[PDB]
């Protein structure tokens, strides 16, 4: 019922939980001498980078509809992790993705963590139109659920929810690694994710293997004062390496 | 508080949401505020220390009261750190409070030489910045703020040498018999 | 006297939760630096020789500085002191002593005396310290028979002789010296370690027969510990001392004063 | 006899407990 | 500071014996000890 | 009498040069388990910062008396191990550096390759004076011995190179790891250096364990069109090792 | 520790040029007599043990003289001396130890009082020197507590007393002392040695109570280094010394001035 | 030259056509102007000394300028060599320079005693004298002239004894703290 | 116990380390 997570020189802990959960079921790991393509020596930073990164919190009200990151990225100013993620064309790695959220006995809500590989989201509009760089690249502050008109706005991802933004239904999202967050039992939700991809490693920059996603499927309800409660998300990513090492770029 | 128990605790709010510092503290054992402490006192007996130490907290709000705070540890050759991102880039624990009241973290020792100073000058040992991950929170018809203790003492680790006479105690003129 | 050392650790991802506990126990939280961090594994030398009690109160410190005046005119008469003898008269030795309930322990004494001139020249000087335990004579006059010494223990010293020293073993009649002590007398009253650590006084006296120059003699006293045991830690002392056998702290028109600095904010230190 | 520390000879040449030196550990 | 012995060749601060008078040395801080000698 | 090193993704060549010397003779190599006291997990960056990084170029002429610059430091913007240097608080390495300077069978002049371990200047005045911080961390630009005024002026190393700038004469400067360059013999000199400090590791920003130095004790004399040819500076890191980190300091 | 003896020589004539080598490497021309004349058969006796650290640095020379001047009136606020620990205060030794980048050592402090008299007679001084390591309290009268020593390391010296003395183990919280040190503060300042060779302070304090002498107390320190070790040997100095921790040497108005001297011509020395 | 690089060099003419001297200096290490070396400093240190000395050459002209000189040590007992006859008849090294720019020759402990002072009076161990056996050459469009230093060392042989005080570098007045 | 140099007995009659005369080589 219980537990505790350590990595690099952090460690989480959380006195109430559901047995946290292992994508597709295989432990990180580095690369196989019998797969890579990288010809050169990789580098592995260790505990200055497998370590736990914490965000910025956002804030869950009575209205809010959901949210979301991507990875790499969103880690893109952390540190060495960070620094290194540029530094280098080519990069590997598989996270610890710990959500924390508490509230009271006297609350309800419930939220959806899903972490999916490869999230193509869909624009919201009508003819050939795509999305933007910029806007797929949001950082440490992820993208919210927002309806109230963007800019240079048809670069835009839609803000269909719902639709796990991008033609599927929500409801069916289960079909990939997620908790689920029940206020009235756990407190937090807790991934840890291997490396997926069809290639060795891929670039860091032009390419977010994962996507975090958070859904408040049931209304946060409440008659306590404070009636709005921020969410948490910390990460730690596992046997990180590099390769291509070269100058930094911006 | 300066004379009272309440010097002792912190207050922790209902109405913060979001990523305040709560309090910090520098590291080096005979420093403030720790000196006045049982380990504290006693490293001030010497001169040269080195070990890793044992912060421990306990949260006293009430029952259905809960929170997510995060107790860091941010190495010295740098600067107290201003925000959260700044501070938890460094050794750190998300600590979230529940059933058992304490959780206890560690300041790993990592210095440079293998002992270090009682008594520093303008140098430190680190910081331990201390903030809010989620937020207090409570139900309704509940006090709005909860206190926060905390201990230190040294691991299987810490250490002392060279004897020396204590600074946190003096005597001005004398005793009467 | 060794330390352990630190073996290296991984990350661990487990059900069970070291980390966490709860202090309402009275224990201290056994965690370890491992527990907590993936760390390195270290070959640790550190030694806590140093730190044993032995170490600790086995080095010698001052207890007591008596001052004797020399007055030409009425010299058998005067010329002479006395001392209830303890170690609660001088903080920095007493705080530490008074860091542990009980204790147990011989002592080493060691005197220093200092003829501070006050004619032109000093002549001879010759000092007697005696020993005088509870029950026995105390003198009262630098020419008392007591100071015959035909048992108790007294020590000779003239000018220009190196430093006199000897050894005391474990007195009183318990197990164990009372640091401190919360009980009273037979009559209800003297609430204090007054009440017990009695051990007699000390007294000296100038022998040089009747002369010509007028002398201060300051002997101050410094004792080590030796063959070390105590019991039951305390916490230390937290304000400067007042009186004797007594923990009284509150002094004549002035505030509380501990050691804890203040700062303006505690989110900066 | 002479022993070990942190060789060397150490007898106690008085008759009495007390005068002795620094106990070992 | 006087008993006709020991005398700085100041106006304050402490007093020089006689024996550094108008010797080559300086002792008192002023320097007068040292000043308008050579007889 | 050829010569090839290799590190990184990185290789040095020399048709002609005086075999390389290593400092003191101890090859570099990681922290002993035995000596540490950072008690941390180190990181080992490897091939993406132990690779061979080359400086700024400086101008040697007829008139020219002297150069240095102070390591670590020199490197801090060199990619990884630059960021690395950092973003911790303790740092451990040892290099390998390579001068070249080539030049032809119609020239002379002979320069004098000097590796020193603690290296404390000396500010140029008298009374109470110190050196500035800013003084002592030029960079990859090195600080050159120009005889002419400079600013708030009172916290300026000497100028005095024939005294090695501290006290000493120089021709005693033999004494620390050292080659030469001697344009009718050779083109270049290598010295590759040991971690040498009293200390497991130490600070990267506050403390420069080696400080390199050249001064051309033989005139640069020619009759060719080319008077004044380029001296570069090529350094690379060893076994470099990090530890205590946190965010990146300014 | 014995020197290789010579073994006689003959007329070679070969291809290989053991003479003829090339500094640029950084080596040392390893070229032995014999190589270069035909040479004798010598049994050298020649030993190197004089030459060995233990016999350089294993000398006593002097670091520091404490000039104290006794004062009647406000006996008890002054009298008493304080100083920063180091070797840099005094060439001789200084030069020899910046020798070498780093050392490692054990050292036996020895004092020598000199009572200068300033009144016919000296009457009876005793003086008090007491180590305070950098964290403790300094003394700030002739009668502070402090001088209690209960843990600080003192020794007494009284007048006709033999010199006094005492051994003391490596201090520093490293593996050795620095010599030298290219590195700054926390705060970026103070670069140079003073950034770390922070020992304490030692200071002194006439004992004897207020009295008639007014004198002089000149306590010269002697320091033997034992059980040596030293790295990276580093070219000796040049230039008078001008301030401890760091190496400047211009002085005011004065020409930059070595050892060396100065000829007419080089075509006779 | 006295305060600058330029003191450790020598120059070579090419404009020299015969026998002539171009420096020469006494032996005796602690003498000048070898005291101010490694050696010699530390000799400096002692009373007493013994062994063969290690003397170095390296030629820096162009690759192209060539030449033959001749180190030659003469003896002490007589007086300094004014011509290269007289001097080329004690132990000398006819050196050739070519590819390998040094060449290190050596002055071998010839005494009576087995030991020497490191601090002569007016005795001496010998002087090296340095003549041109040829003449320095250059082709066309090459500069005129060549550097020429000199390094000392001690062999196998060497060796000190008799610990004094160095009279390479005094204190006059007080070190500032 | 007692040896050879350039005999003698020579125990350390001090308990520590840094009281012991010169090392030997
Ligand atoms: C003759 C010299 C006297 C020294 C006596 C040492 C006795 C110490 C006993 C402790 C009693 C106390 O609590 O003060
Ligand atoms: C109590 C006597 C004091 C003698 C202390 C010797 C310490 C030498 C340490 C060297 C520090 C320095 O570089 O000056
Ligand atoms: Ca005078």
């Amino acid at each position: 019922r219980i537990i505790q997570i350590t990595r690099g020189d952090s460690t989480i802990t959380s006195q109430d939980v559901a047995n946290a959960i292992v994508a597709y079921g295989v432990w990180p790991h580095y690369l196989s001498s019998k797969d890579a393509s990288a010809i050169d020596k990789p580098s592995q930073p260790d505990t200055s980078s497998n370590r736990f990164y914490t965000l910025r919190s956002v804030t869950w009200s009575s209205s809010s509809k959901g949210w979301w990151w991507k990875l790499p990225d969103a880690l893109k100013d952390m540190g060495i992790f960070g620094e290194n993620m540029f530094y280098h064309y080519l990069g590997r790695s598989g996270y610890t993705i710990h959500v924390q959220c508490n509230a009271s006995k006297f609350h309800q809500g419930t939220l959806i963590v899903a972490l999916i590989p490869e999230h193509q989201i869909a624009s919201a509009l009508h003819g050939n139109v795509n999305v933007g760089y910029n806007y797929t690249h949001p950082g440490e502050t992820g993208r919210e659920v927002k309806a109230e008109t963007r800019l240079n706005p048809d670069l835009q991802p839609t803000e269909e929810y719902w639709l796990n933004f991008d033609g599927t239904l929500l409801g069916n999202i289960t079909i990939f690694p997620h908790q689920f967050i029940n206020l009235r039992s756990n407190n937090s939700a807790t991934i840890i994710a291997p490396y997926v991809n069809a290639v060795p490693m891929d670039s860091m920059r032009s390419h977010n293997n994962w996507s975090l996603v958070i859904i408040p499927i049931c209304p946060l309800e409440t008659s306590s004062a404070i009636n709005t409660i921020p969410i948490t998300i910390s990460i730690s990513p596992m046997c990180a390496e590099f390769s291509g090492a070269r100058a930094k770029r911006q | 508080y300066i004379n009272s128990e309440n010097m002792y605790s912190v207050v922790l709010q209902s109405s913060i949401n979001a990523p305040d510092k709560i309090f910090s503290i520098r590291t080096d054992v005979a420093s403030q505020p720790l000196a006045t402490t049982l380990i504290g006192e006693i490293s001030s007996y010497f001169t040269h220390w080195t070990g890793s130490l044992r912060f421990s907290f306990m949260f006293c709000g009430t029952a259905n009261t809960t929170v997510k705070l995060l107790l860091a540890y941010t190495p010295p050759g740098i600067a107290e750190p201003t925000t959260r991102k700044d501070a938890m880039l460094g050794t750190h624990v998300i600590w979230d409070v529940g059933l058992q009241s304490t959780i206890s973290m560690v300041v790993p020792w990592i210095s440079a030489s293998h002992y270090r100073n009682t008594s520093p000058g303008r140098s430190t040992s680190g910081y331990i910045t201390c903030w809010y991950q989620t937020r207090l929170v409570i139900p309704p018809q509940t006090p709005p703020t909860a206190r926060l203790l905390c201990f230190v003492s040294g691991c299987k680790d810490f250490c002392l040498r060279m004897a020396r006479d204590t600074n946190l105690h003096l005597q001005s003129g004398a005793i009467a018999q | 006297l060794v330390v352990p050392n630190i073996n290296s650790s991984n990350p661990t991802t487990s059900n069970s939760a070291p980390a966490l506990d709860a202090a309402e126990t009275g224990h201290t939280s056994s965690v370890q630096p491992e527990d907590v961090i993936e760390t390195r594994y270290v070959q640790t030398s550190q030694t806590r020789d140093e730190m044993s009690l032995e170490s600790f109160l086995g080095r010698s410190g001052c207890i007591h500085e008596s001052k004797l005046e020399v007055t030409l005119a009425n010299y058998n008469k005067e010329n002479f002191t006395v001392w209830a003898i303890n170690l609660q008269e001088m903080a920095q030795i007493r705080r530490k002593f008074e860091l542990f309930t009980y204790t147990r322990f011989d002592s080493e004494i060691t005197l220093v005396p200092c003829i501070s001139a006050l004619s032109q020249d000093i002549g001879h000087i010759t000092m007697q310290y005696m020993y005088v335990p509870p029950g026995a004579p105390v003198p009262n006059s630098r020419d008392d028979y007591a100071w015959q010494s035909g048992t108790n223990a007294s020590v000779f010293w003239q000018h220009g002789q190196a430093y006199p020293r000897f050894s005391l073993p474990f007195l009183s009649v318990a197990s164990a010296y009372y640091m401190f002590y919360d009980g009273y007398d037979e009559q209800d009253q003297n609430y204090g370690t007054a009440n017990t650590n009695n051990m007699g006084s000390l007294c000296s006296r100038i022998v040089t027969e009747k002369h010509i120059h007028k002398v201060h003699i300051m002997t101050r006293i410094y004792h080590k510990a030796k063959h070390v045991k105590a019991w039951c830690p305390r916490p230390p002392r937290a304000l400067e001392y007042t009186r004797a056998h007594r923990t009284n702290f509150k002094i004549e028109d002035r505030s509380i004063q501990t050691a804890i600095v203040t700062r303006p904010i505690i989110t900066t230190a | 006899a002479q022993v070990s520390r942190q060789n060397y000879f150490n007898i106690n040449y008085f008759k009495d407990a007390a005068s002795n030196g620094a106990s070992k550990l | 500071c006087r008993i006709h012995e020991i005398s700085c060749g100041a106006h304050s601060t402490q007093c020089i014996p006689v024996s550094w008078r108008c010797d080559g040395e300086n002792d008192c801080d002023s320097g007068e000890d040292e000043e308008n000698c050579g007889n």
